[PDB]
């Protein structure tokens, strides 16, 4: 759990052991200056089968999804931090970290989202092109 | 509604042979179809676990 803390409220994957569900190819060594397979979108941030917990693989596309999007802000400079980074604790009959991992994915998407509507201002390049 | 005609009237009753069944159907079609604000999966507040 403090593993997916650390991934969800930031984009760190510390993991020394290479035991995490998300793993991180350094596919900068090909893809650099010109990211020519827009890795970070592809294939920088992947996915591990074998090694999900099995009661959150209903979360389990999300968690890489939360993370990934992090990056791509933490990559440019412009600081990202949550708001606020609540710890979370295995727990049977009360699912309490589903509803966490969902209020993380939706600001790591709306921060994104509203970076790129207005620096990186999306609109006004797709009328110019 | 009975296994085969062998219906548990203990636990059934056959009365809830057939609400049973219609519940699960419905809970997992609208929740199928997307959360909505008055359930949304898990979102219902503490509803007791009685059974």
């Amino acid at each position: 759990f403090e593993v997916l803390e650390k991934w969800i409220y930031r984009g760190i994957i510390h993991d020394p052991y290479s035991e995490f569900m998300v793993e991180e190819h350094e596919l900068r060594k090909e893809r650099i200056q010109e990211d020519y397979n827009d890795k970070y979108w592809d294939q920088r941030y992947t996915i591990v089968q074998q090694q999900i917990p099995s009661f959150l693989q209903k979360m389990a596309d999300k968690i890489l999804s939360t993370g990934k999007y992090l990056n791509v802000v933490r990559e440019c400079g412009h600081d990202v931090t949550c708001p606020v980074a609540k710890e979370i604790i295995y727990t049977l009959k009360e699912r309490a970290y589903v509803e966490q991992i969902e209020k993380a994915f939706n600001y790591a998407s709306k921060v994104l989202l509203d970076f790129l509507m207005e620096e990186k201002e999306l609109v006004a390049h797709l009328r110019s092109i | 509604i009975s296994k085969e005609v062998e219906d548990c009237v203990p636990v059934f009753l056959k009365h809830i042979a057939h609400d049973i069944y219609v519940c699960g159907k419905t809970i997992n079609l609208l929740k199928l179809c997307c959360p909505r604000h008055y359930l949304c999966w898990s979102d219902v507040p503490v509803p007791r676990i009685s059974v």
